[PDB]
RNA sequence: GCUGAAAGCAUCUAAGCACGAAACUUGCCCCGAGAUGAGUUCUCCCUGACCCUUUAAGGGUCCUGAAGGAACGUUGAAGAC
RNA sequence: GAUGUCGGCUCAUCACAUCCUGGGGCUGAAGUAGGUCCCAAGGGUAUGGCUGUUCGCCAUUUAAAGUGGUACGCGAGCUGGGUUUAGAACGUCGUGAGACAGUUCGGUCCCUAUCUGCCGUGGGCGCUGGAGAACUGAGGGGGGCUGCUCCUAGUACGAGA
RNA sequence: GUGAAGAGGGAAACAACCCAGACCGCCAGCUAAGGUCCCAAAGUCAUGGUUAAGUGGGAAACGAUGUGGGAAGGCCCAGACAGCGUCGAGUCGGCCUGCGCGGAAGAU
């Protein structure tokens, strides 16, 4: 299983034999358990767990009886893991940063920053045309896109301007640089997907 | 055809069992079990069933098979492999062959249910057990490792066999 | 006036079929006929007058010569270069209803009724359906 | 290995097979007489 | 390649068995139930009266207005809207 | 009662008769490195000098600098050097006006996207009492390149190299 | 000869090919070409064969113990054909012909 965080920020470590790590600091509070999934119930293995706190009055009465049926408080929000055949969870239990006490590596999901309507240039590394030499109107723009009669359409998939960022972005086999239970961080060699403050997901690296 | 015809005679200490097209002969050496083609109509004597074109050659198969494993669970087969090369050498552990081919890394041979491995010399390996095929495979994946090259003979070889050389 | 079935008034029953060595498309001509209800005397090509048929154990569908291997099915992606085929043998091992539902689609109508009459098709991979309440009558094609 | 539409034994050792429907000659002798028709 | 007849031999193949590549199916990442075949699990909410009439998944009247939603406002590392 | 025509730029997409990388048979294959044929389309597959060039030659890289199809892909995407308007001149032909599959200098590239398509992003209704969440995963997409050094080992191979 | 100046049915679609020449109406019947497992009207028709290549449902010289049929040969129980230092009946390879196989690489 992994546990569910939120990136504090970024970082350095500096070691004994004057290397700086640049590392992101991620707090990692109790995940409690609140719904255990199973075969016969679900159809698969899996954890339900919540974190951190959320406001009574925003508790809605649905979210409220689904909490006080695990018998914890509410947090922020519900996240699933799925089980190994190995693994076993009882509901309303805590599991903690120390999970990650002997794991090298790690998988650090979140949602990465949103930049709105991005052009082919950002988005896709278009190169741009002539900034001078008679080009007219068209220094950014994304140039052909198709050939003729033939084919007579544009394919699915054409790269385009639109929509960048704000999507699941997942950054695999970052090193573990401390778990300090203590203070419940987890400290990650460099950069993870998202704004300061925004979830982060982090499992045992897959690779 | 004419290898159908030829009957197979069963020797004294051997059980066979017709299960209709499954037959498990049971012997010293052991058991060996072998279902058949439906054309074969299986002292063991076979011959072609109706209904089928094929007949005479899939009865001619079913006698040579059933003739291996009659020869299998008595005295069974024995196959010889011997390495030749400057440091090639072989031993076995129980029922896994380790082999030194001049690799960078070790090479260890698991032996299947059946077969098992004896080494009289470090350059020979002897291989015993009931199926007549399964001691094939054994000794032809033996051989893969490290095939008889072409210029020196050197590499696993059967023990029969000749490596034509030639030279540049 | 020739009679014309009325949707509303259509007496549909339900059947259940075991496909375990069936030759494919032989079982799926009959089950398209039914589907289609071209058995009936009141058939009316606008209205679906066929049965229900459950077909159990799909997996177990039968072809004859190479087709287990060679048989292939295409399909495209909608996305360029996405052209994608399986054999029979691999659709069996993955989604093996999908080849019984396959064959009968294309022997079934093709437009808006068609694509009802397949809806009365349900195809099961092993020897078990959740239908004991439609109470089907065994049907040996 | 020849790969040709014309195979055909080349010395007495070669030995036409068909394998997989294709047509093959194999020589015990000669690793060059080793065809294939295609 | 193994075993092996048809073809007493031989034969990787006809029956049977094994190996074999960045291609294929997976494994990794993202979308994804409009998957109309619209799936599953957990939780929450509503427990009045009455009338007419081609009498049927019929149409009103008074009372009631939940869970939740939306709206509005202060806004955002979200955003053309 | 007009289907813009060379080259470049931008953006591509497919084929496989494969340039590299992967697998393999034969070799007049000792090894190293090649030759030749088979399989293989996953990914990858130069920058400059000269010329309008495509190409080509040259310099220097690279694992490699593939071959083709796509209106010799792509001007309602850009350019406008070439080329085929009007000016002018040379050579040449012609008595001349003028002309040249010769050369030379100069010389206006329009369009606010309705439909299809494509990239994004909402609204509606549906999914059968309504509602808040967490999901399963049919299906779809992305990704898939490779050098050099060291060890194994100066070992196998080789008369040495 | 047809189209042009000709509709209808067939050949998926397809002026010019095949069948056939539309005066109007019919919720009658018989046929043509072409068809009769489902899309889709009618044989999952009957009898005897062939093919195993999805050949049928592209492609030649040429290549091959694929497989069916036919006529005639050579050798052979004085023992043939590999074993022929052996035992116990077929064996060899031309010819003709039916149906298949390889030869067979392309761009949304
Ligand atoms: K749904
Ligand atoms: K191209
Ligand atoms: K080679
Ligand atoms: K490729
Ligand atoms: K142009
Ligand atoms: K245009
Ligand atoms: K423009
Ligand atoms: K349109
Ligand atoms: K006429
Ligand atoms: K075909
Ligand atoms: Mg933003
Ligand atoms: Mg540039
Ligand atoms: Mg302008
Ligand atoms: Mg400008
Ligand atoms: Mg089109
Ligand atoms: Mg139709
Ligand atoms: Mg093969
Ligand atoms: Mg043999
Ligand atoms: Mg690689
Ligand atoms: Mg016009
Ligand atoms: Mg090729
Ligand atoms: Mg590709
Ligand atoms: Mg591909
Ligand atoms: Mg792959
Ligand atoms: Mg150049
Ligand atoms: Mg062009
Ligand atoms: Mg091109
Ligand atoms: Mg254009
Ligand atoms: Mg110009
Ligand atoms: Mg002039
Ligand atoms: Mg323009
Ligand atoms: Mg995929
Ligand atoms: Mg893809
Ligand atoms: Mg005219
Ligand atoms: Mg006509
Ligand atoms: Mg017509
Ligand atoms: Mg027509
Ligand atoms: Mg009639
Ligand atoms: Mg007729
Ligand atoms: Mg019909
Ligand atoms: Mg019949
Ligand atoms: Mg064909
Ligand atoms: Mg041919
Ligand atoms: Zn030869």
């Amino acid at each position: 299983i992994g546990l569910v965080g939120k990136k504090v920020g970024m970082t350095r470590i500096f070691t004994e034999d004057g290397v700086s790590i640049p590392v992101t600091v991620i707090e990692v509070e109790a995940n409690r358990v609140t719904q255990v999934k199973d075969l016969a119930n679900d159809g698969y293995r899996a954890i339900q767990v919540t974190t951190g706190a959320k406001k009574a009055n925003r508790v809605t009465k649905p979210e409220a009886g689904h909490f006080a049926k695990a018998g914890v408080e509410a947090g922020r929000g519900l996240w699933e893991f799925r089980l190994a055949e190995g693994e076993e969870f009882t509901v309303g239990q805590s599991i903690s940063v120390e999970l990650f006490a002997d794991v090298k590596k790690v998988d650090v999901t979140g949602t990465s920053k949103g930049k709105g309507f991005a052009g082919t240039v950002k988005r896709w590394n278009f190169r741009t045309q002539d900034a001078t030499h008679g080009n007219s109107l068209s220094h950014r723009v994304p140039g052909s896109i198709g050939q003729n009669q033939t084919p007579g359409k544009v394919f699915k998939g054409k790269k385009m301007a639109g929509q960048m960022g704000n999507e699941r972005v997942t950054v695999q086999s970052l090193d573990v640089v401390r778990v300090d239970a203590e203070r419940n961080l987890l400290l990650v060699k460099g950069a993870v997907p998202g704004a300061t403050g925004s979830d982060l997901i982090v499992k045992p690296a897959v690779k | 055809s004419r290898v159908a015809k030829a009957p197979v005679v069963v020797p004294a200490g051997v059980d066979v069992k017709i299960n209709g097209q499954v037959i498990t002969i049971k012997g010293k050496n052991g058991e060996l079990t072998r279902t058949l083609n439906d054309a074969v109509e299986v002292t063991l004597t076979f011959g072609p069933r109706d209904g089928y074109a094929d007949g005479w050659a899939q009865a001619g198969t079913a006698r040579a098979l059933l003739n291996s494993m009659v020869i299998g669970v008595t005295e069974g087969f024995t196959k010889k492999l011997q390495l030749v090369g400057v440091g090639y050498r072989a031993a076995v552990k129980g029922n896994v062959i380790n082999l030194s081919l001049g690799f960078s890394h070790p090479v260890d041979h698991q032996l299947p249910a059946g077969i098992t491995a004896e080494c009289p010399t470090q350059t020979e390996i002897v291989l015993k057990g009931a199926d007549k095929q399964v001691i094939g495979q054994v000794a032809a994946d033996l051989r893969a490792y490290r095939r008889p090259e072409p210029y020196k003979g050197k590499g696993v070889r059967y023990a029969d066999e000749v490596v034509r050389t030639k030279e540049a | 006036k020739t009679f014309t079935a009325k949707p509303e008034t259509v007496k549909r029953d339900w059947y259940v079929v075991d496909a375990t060595g069936k030759t494919l498309g032989r079982l799926a001509t009959e089950l398209a006929r039914r589907l289609r209800g071209k058995h009936k005397a009141e058939y009316t090509p606008h209205v679906d007058t066929g049965d229900y048929i459950i077909v159990l154990n799909a997996d177990k569908v039968a072809v004859t010569g190479n087709k287990r291997t060679d048989k292939v099915y295409y399909h495209h992606t909608g996305h360029i270069g996405g052209i994608k085929q399986a054999t029979f043998e691999e659709m069996i091992a993955r989604r093996p209803e999908r080849v019984i539902e396959i064959a009968v689609k294309g022997m079934l109508p093709k437009g808006p009724l068609g694509r009802a009459m397949f809806r009365k098709l349900k195809v099961y991979a092993g020897n078990e359906h959740n239908h004991a309440a439609q109470q089907p009558q065994v049907l040996d094609i | 290995m020849k790969v040709r539409a014309s195979v055909k034994k080349l010395c007495r050792n070669c030995k036409i097979v068909k394998r997989d429907g294709v047509i093959r000659v194999i020589c015990s002798a000669e690793p060059k007489h080793k065809q294939r028709q295609g």
